[PDB]
């Protein structure tokens, strides 16, 4: 309960990072048209 | 399938439009009355896609909603308005007499035809541009017909009953009540 | 609590009663004579199952799904 | 530089001088891009391998962060800060630029994973690449700590305080890649290091931007007097 | 075998490859196979729906008397409200989804693996079913895929099921403890430890 | 380019490896290829001319501590690998772990439909199913994917690379292996004996049930006319890759001068100064074919297409006897005799 917990906490804040950010970034990557339509729905979205 | 994990009832074997397994009262032994419930089952689906919208977009304007448009023949000198101009005719007897003559002669029309694929789909007259052209087309035609169909049957259910737990109301009226407060107007209030 | 509550709680008794009698007579209905069995009653074996009343709600309405509840169409001799 | 320099001199002026009244509706709307623009642009900046795009990120799709981070807190008494930091970034950023185009020609690689032992075969530039990443990092004793700090302490002092936590927690998380190419650069393990800075013949003018561009990343952040004295006379 | 107990020998159907088969099923209930498949998913759902509902009783209690947070006894939680959540919606919304993934379980227990061959995308590779009933893991109900679906089913399954055994036997404590004591479960620790030879379920009544 | 393996198992099912490790440095030449694998499986990658240098995280267990997890990422990840190749059929959560270490082509194997089918969208050439069980087939995914899959590079690259071509140090090859041959007798002209007993052999991680040991009877039975006759006179090697400090002394395979030694996946060595080897299906038989040492193996029955794919080695030197009964230890042991007189 200690290297279990709260180790597990103070590298899970480090590690579920280490995720995010591949995952994130694997969406698009590269497709022009995808880039526009990426674009053009955050427009859209922001009008309300 | 409807109801992704039950086995078909053995006379649903696909060969038909819009038919997914879903016969659980039995009521399609019978191939004959299998054939006279598409009949009958189109033709509900046939109208209420009419219907829907007749209920709907005069709400959309200043005309009254689908039980308003029904009223001045409850008083006895009633007559009609059509786009509010008060037609000459609107007369309660006078359109009724008119209705029922058109209504069932044209529907005798079809009492009178025993296809009976054709007394589902007729065409020819009724396909002014002949969109049966491509077999593969027109029946997925019927698909969407068909789904389209039991999309209005629902709706009209919704808009029926919608009155009866609110009388003298709309459909846009009941969804832009909905649309104040989604969390405080829902069916959850009615019970 | 005037007549729902104790009305529930004579229904669950009644079936206790009513669900142990009937173990009792399929458990000595594959005998020699079950009218021994009856007149005389056996003490034990009605000791062991004088507690599976205690869930015949539960016993009974699966006995009813699976179909042993009734019979069909075979009813007198067997 | 100059793209984010001059889009961020014509925003201002064409969103303070016809649009008195819209404040309310869109101080909130350039917030809400600030709060993305210091997380999403820090995240991948994490994961990156080339220079180039690791800069991209870091330094462009995050540090529009905190400039932005006063226009929408502004009452006229934080425009030196942005004039301020705007002073700062650009010298932070031209010294790692220059320092990265000339490891570049001189070697001939991007990737971050060729910049191992580079510090025993030049030591100069290591050094005043390291100075210009740490400034970007923001550490006490550098210029982008008191830019970063003189762009918070005015704009705490306006009320808002969802964008400087923010700020601050996105500025130790972007502390890591800094710090990893920082080590990635010290090392003396000789079967590592690949043959390209094994090949490094060390050696006017682009050593000459370089290093009048690091000290100018270490001496105004401690001798930002004058240039506040200078940046407080701005009606705009 | 050490079954609950020791002079009873166990029944002859308890074989003994259900986890936590400690040879009690006294009343005969067990004595069919297709009862007891259907047995086991029950004692399955209720301990789970079990562990985490006593942790809800519990935990939020705790946290409210120790002055850490604030929130009403889980006996007086059924009349909260905070804002846009009538009572009403939220038991349709609640039946809704949980009526969604109540069936789709109760397919695959009906039909195994007749629930991941269909149209809607993206997802029909998961819910399959885990190779086990009442076990459906899969690359998204395991995100931690941490399984290898043999070994340890046999001893840690036996964790779950002694966990959730304990965890449906204490919340059917603080029904009858909130029934009597008229207060928080931890208020009836709190009371009978401070007199536990006074403060006593002799003494409740 | 850099590339990292990270290979799982023991020795056995390692040892298989260095064909994939030949066809990377093949294809892309001039490439630092890296290896992670298990501390007993480590040990054999002491006998190579590839790999740049190996590590040791994986015998993949289920809880380990979450800060031996991300320093090992950790170690991954800052060194910039290009193409992490894998093993140990991932599922859904060590697809993740080569997922967080960021580099461009993910390949690696996972699980038919058992322990979580998934796979996972975050992977690169999923493929065929897990436990792995045939030697020299081994990878065989592998070398298809590597092959020819991309561009002008020629015609499929040498399809599987020339079989295991292990090569040993001099410096290792003569003082460690005299000092432990000379401790007892030695000419280099002994025979090796490897399947004793069961504590760490090499297992071979797919046997399952045979070859894992024989009862030390057929052993005697056959040491007894291996040195009767001046073939070699020399070899009493049982050879025993035990603890066997609690089995020399029941060595009934009589202890009058059976010798024996103890090792680690270091005997390649060893069967290159001798003059021939006879064991069961284990690490001794793709170490001694790998190399000319002409060698007899003897595994339960009709496994030779699974376990050893080049049934001619050099000239049929490598002789299999298989088991009619099915169960290693049965065998018409005189045959075996009259097979290993020869040599
Ligand atoms: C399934 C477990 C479950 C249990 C054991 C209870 C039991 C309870 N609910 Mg409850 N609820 C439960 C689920 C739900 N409730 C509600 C909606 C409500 C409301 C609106 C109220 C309760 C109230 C109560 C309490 C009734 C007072 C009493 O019994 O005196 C012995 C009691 C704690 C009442 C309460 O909180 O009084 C203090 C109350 O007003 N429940 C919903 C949404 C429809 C549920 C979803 O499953
Ligand atoms: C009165 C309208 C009506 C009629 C005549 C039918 C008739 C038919 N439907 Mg149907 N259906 C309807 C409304 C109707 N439906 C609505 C509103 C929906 C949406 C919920 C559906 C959804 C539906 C599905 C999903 C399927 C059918 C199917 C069928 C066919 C076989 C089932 C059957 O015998 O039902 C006979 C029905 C009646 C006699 C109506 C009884 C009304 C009860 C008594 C009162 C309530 C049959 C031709 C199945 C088929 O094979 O497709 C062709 C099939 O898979 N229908
Ligand atoms: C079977 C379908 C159906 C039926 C029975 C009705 C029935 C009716 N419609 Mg209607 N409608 C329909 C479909 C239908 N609608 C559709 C599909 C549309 C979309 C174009 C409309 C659009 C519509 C408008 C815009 C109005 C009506 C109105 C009316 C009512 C007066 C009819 C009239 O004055 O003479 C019949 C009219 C002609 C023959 C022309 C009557 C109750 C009127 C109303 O709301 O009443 C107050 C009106 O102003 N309809
Ligand atoms: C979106 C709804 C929809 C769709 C997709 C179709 C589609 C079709 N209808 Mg149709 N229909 C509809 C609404 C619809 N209908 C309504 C509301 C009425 C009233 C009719 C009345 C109608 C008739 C009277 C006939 C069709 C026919 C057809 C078919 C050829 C055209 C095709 C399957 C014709 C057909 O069967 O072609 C052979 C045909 O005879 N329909
Ligand atoms: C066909 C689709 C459809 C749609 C889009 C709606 C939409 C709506 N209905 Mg509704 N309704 C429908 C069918 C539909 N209904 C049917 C078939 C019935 C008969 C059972 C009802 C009976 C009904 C009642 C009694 C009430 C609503 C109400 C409402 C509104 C509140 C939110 C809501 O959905 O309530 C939830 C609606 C349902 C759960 C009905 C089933 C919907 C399925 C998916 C179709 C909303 C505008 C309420 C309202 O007006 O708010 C003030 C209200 O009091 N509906
Ligand atoms: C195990 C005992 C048992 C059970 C399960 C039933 C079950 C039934 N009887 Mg019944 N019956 C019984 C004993 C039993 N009987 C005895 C002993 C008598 C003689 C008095 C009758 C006389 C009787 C009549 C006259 C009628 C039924 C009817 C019925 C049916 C409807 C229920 C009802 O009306 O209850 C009737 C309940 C009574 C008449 C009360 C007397 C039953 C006693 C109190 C229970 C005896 C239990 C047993 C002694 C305990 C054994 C314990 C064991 C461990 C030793 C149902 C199938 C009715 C029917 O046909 O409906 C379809 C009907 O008309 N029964
Ligand atoms: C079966 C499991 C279960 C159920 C039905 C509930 C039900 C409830 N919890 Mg709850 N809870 C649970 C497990 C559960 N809890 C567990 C395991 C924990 C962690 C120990 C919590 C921690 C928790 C907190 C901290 C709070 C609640 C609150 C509530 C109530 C408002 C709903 C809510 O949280 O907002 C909607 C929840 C969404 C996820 C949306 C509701 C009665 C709140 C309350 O007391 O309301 C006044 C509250 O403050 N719960
Ligand atoms: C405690 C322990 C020791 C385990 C242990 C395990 N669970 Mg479990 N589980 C628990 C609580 C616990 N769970 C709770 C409270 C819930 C409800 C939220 C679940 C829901 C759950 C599911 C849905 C699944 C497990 C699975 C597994 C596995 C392993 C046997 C998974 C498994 O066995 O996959 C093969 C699996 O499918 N459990
Ligand atoms: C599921 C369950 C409880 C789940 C609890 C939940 C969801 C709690 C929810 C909440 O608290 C939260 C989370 C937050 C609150 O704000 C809201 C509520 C709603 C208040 C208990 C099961 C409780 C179930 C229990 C205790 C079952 C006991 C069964 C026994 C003892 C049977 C024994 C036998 O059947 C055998 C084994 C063999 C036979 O032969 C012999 C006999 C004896 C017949
Ligand atoms: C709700 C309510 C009510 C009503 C009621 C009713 C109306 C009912 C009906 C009912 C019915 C209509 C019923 C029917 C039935 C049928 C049947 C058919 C049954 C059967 C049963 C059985 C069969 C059983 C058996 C058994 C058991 C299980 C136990 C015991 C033993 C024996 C074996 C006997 C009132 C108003 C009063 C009041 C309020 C409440």
């Amino acid at each position: 309960f200690d290297k279990g917990v709260i180790d597990g906490i103070t590298n899970g804040v480090g590690l579920a990072s280490f995720c995010i950010g591949e995952e994130i970034k694997y969406v698009g990557g590269g497709r022009i048209s995808s880039y526009l339509f990426f674009f053009l729905c955050y427009v859209s979205v922001f009008l309300f | 399938e409807w109801f992704p994990g039950q086995p078909r009832p053995a006379h649903l074997d696909g060969s038909s439009p819009g038919d997914f397994g879903f016969d659980p009262l039995g009521l399609a032994t019978v191939p004959e009355n299998f054939e006279r419930f598409k009949e009958s089952e189109i033709y509900h689906c046939r109208w209420a896609m009419l219907c829907v919208p007749g209920v709907l977009v005069p709400e959309a304007l200043g005309l009254g909603n689908w039980v308003k448009a029904q009223e001045w023949a409850a008083l006895p000198d009633g007559q009609a308005t059509y786009l509010g101009n008060p037609v000459p005719w609107g007369n309660l007897p006078t359109i009724l007499a008119i209705e029922f003559l058109a209504i069932a002669f044209a529907e005798q029309q079809r009492t009178m035809e025993k296809d009976p694929e054709k007394k589902k789909y007729p065409g020819g007259a009724f396909d002014p541009l002949g969109f049966s052209k491509d077999p593969a087309k027109f029946e997925e035609l019927k698909l969407k017909e068909i789904k389209n169909g039991r999309l209005a049957m629902l709706a009209f259910v919704g808009f029926c009953v919608q009155q009866s737990a609110y009388p003298g109301t709309g459909p846009l009226e009941n969804l832009a009540t909905h649309l104040a407060d989604p969390w405080h107007n829902n069916i959850g209030d009615i019970v | 609590g005037e007549f729902i509550t104790p009305g529930v709680l004579f229904l669950y008794i009644a079936g206790w009663i009513g669900w142990v009698g009937r173990s009792y007579l399929i458990a000595v209905s594959g005998e020699k004579k079950p009218a021994m069995r009856e007149i005389i009653i056996d003490v034990e074996l009605a000791a062991r199952i004088i507690p599976r009343g205690f869930i015949w709600p539960v016993a009974a309405y699966r006995e009813l799904i699976n179909g042993d509840l009734v019979v069909d169409d075979a009813d007198i001799g067997y | 530089v100059t793209s984010k320099v001059a889009a961020s001199a014509s925003a201002t002026r064409i969103l303070d001088i016809p649009f008195y009244f819209s404040s309310n509706e869109w101080h909130l709307l350039l917030e809400i891009l600030a709060i993305l623009s210091m997380i999403l642009g820090n995240l991948l900046a994490i994961t990156q391998t080339s220079m180039k795009r690791m800069l991209a990120y870091s330094s462009i799709g995050q540090i529009g962060y905190v400039i932005i981070g006063i226009i929408v807190g502004d009452s006229n008494d934080g425009y030196a800060s942005m004039i301020t930091y705007m002073l700062f970034y650009i010298s932070m950023n031209l010294g790692t630029f220059a320092c990265i185009v000339l490891f570049g020609l001189r070697t001939g690689t991007d990737n971050i994973r060729d910049y191992a032992g580079l510090y025993m075969k030049d030591p100069f530039l290591a050094l005043s690449l390291a100075l210009c990443l740490l400034s970007l990092g923001g550490l006490p004793p550098l210029a982008g700590f008191f830019g970063k700090l003189y762009l918070f302490w005015c704009g705490w002092q306006a009320g808002l305080y969802f964008l400087v936590s923010i700020g601050l927690l996105t500025s130790v998380l972007s502390i890591y890649y800094y710090l990893k190419i920082i080590k990635l650069l010290m090392t003396g393990r000789n079967q590592e290091i690949t043959p390209y800075v094994r090949n490094y013949r060390r050696s006017n003018s682009i050593e000459l931007s370089m290093t009048v561009c690091v000290i100018a990343s270490t001496i105004p952040g401690i001798s930002m007097n004058p240039i506040l004295a200078i940046a407080q006379d701005t009606l705009f | 075998r050490a079954t609950w107990l020791p002079g009873l020998d166990p029944p002859a159907y308890l074989d003994g490859t259900l986890p936590g088969d400690y040879g009690f099923d006294p009343l005969g209930l067990g004595e069919q196979p297709e009862d007891l498949k259907w047995y086991v998913q029950a004692e399955l759902v209720h301990c789970r729906f079990a562990m985490a509902g006593v942790a809800g009783i519990l935990g939020t209690d705790l946290i409210r008397v120790s002055g850490i947070g604030n929130l009403p006894v889980w006996f007086e939680a059924g009349a909260t409200k905070f804002d846009f959540a009538n009572t009403t919606a939220l038991f349709f919304v609640q039946l809704l989804l949980m009526g969604f993934v109540e069936t789709k379980r109760y397919m695959d227990f009906v039909s195994p693996g007749s629930q991941a061959k269909e149209g809607t995308f993206l997802g029909i590779e998961a819910s399959l079913e885990g190779l086990q009933p009442g076990y459906p893991g899969g690359p998204l109900f395991n995100p931690m895929g941490l399984a290898k679906d043999i070994e340890n089913a046999n001893e840690v399954k036996l964790k779950e099921i002694k966990n959730g055994r304990l965890a449906m036997v204490a919340m059917l404590g603080f029904i009858v403890q909130a029934s009597v004591t008229h207060a928080g479960p931890i208020d009836n620790l709190l009371t009978h430890l401070s007199d536990p030879f006074n403060k006593n379920i002799i003494h409740a009544l | 380019r850099r590339v990292c393996c990270v290979v799982s198992g023991g020795v056995y099912e390692n040892v298989l490896f260095f064909p994939v490790v030949q066809m990377l440095k093949d294809r892309y030449p001039g490439v630092l290829v890296d290896v992670v694998a298990s501390a007993r499986g480590k040990q054999v990658y002491e006998m190579c001319k590839n790999v740049r240098y190996a590590n040791v995280y994986d015998p993949d267990d289920e809880w380990p501590e979450p800060a031996e997890y991300t320093h090992q990422l950790g170690v991954m990840k800052n060194r910039y690998y290009d193409m992490v190749l894998s093993t140990k059929l991932a599922g859904t959560g060590h697809a993740l772990f080569l997922f967080m270490s960021s580099a461009r082509e993910k390949v690696g194997y996972v699980y038919p439909n058992v322990n979580g089918a998934g796979a996972g969208l975050f992977l690169t050439e999923m493929f065929k199913p897990a436990t792995t069980n045939l030697a020299d087939g081994g990878y065989n995914m592998y070398q298809d994917m590597l092959e020819w899959l991309g561009r002008p590079a020629k015609g499929v690259p040498q399809q599987p690379i020339p079989p295991l071509r292990v090569s040993i140090s001099k410096k290792l090859r003569a003082v460690v292996e005299d000092k432990y041959n000379r401790a007892g007798v030695e000419k280099g002209k002994y025979v090796v004996i490897h399947g004793i007993e069961s504590d760490s052999v090499a297992n071979m991680k797919s046997r399952g049930d045979d070859d894992c040991l024989l009862p030390l009877e057929l052993w005697a039975e056959i040491a007894k006319e291996i040195s009767s006759g001046g073939n070699g006179l020399r070899p009493l090697f049982v050879m025993p890759h035990e603890r066997h400090r609690e089995e020399i002394e029941e060595i009934v395979g009589e202890e009058t001068a059976y010798l024996f030694i103890t090792t680690p996946g270091q005997l390649t060595c060893l069967i290159n100064d001798s003059a021939g080897v006879v064991a069961t299906n284990t690490a001794a038989v793709q170490l001694a074919n790998a190399r000319d040492k002409p060698c007899v193996a003897l595994f339960s029955s009709k496994e030779k297409a699974r376990l050893f794919l080049p049934y001619v080695e050099e000239r049929k030197s490598c002789t299999v006897v298989a088991s009619a009964t099915g169960k290693l230890a049965g065998i018409d042991i005189e045959a075996v005799k009259k097979a290993v007189k020869d040599l």
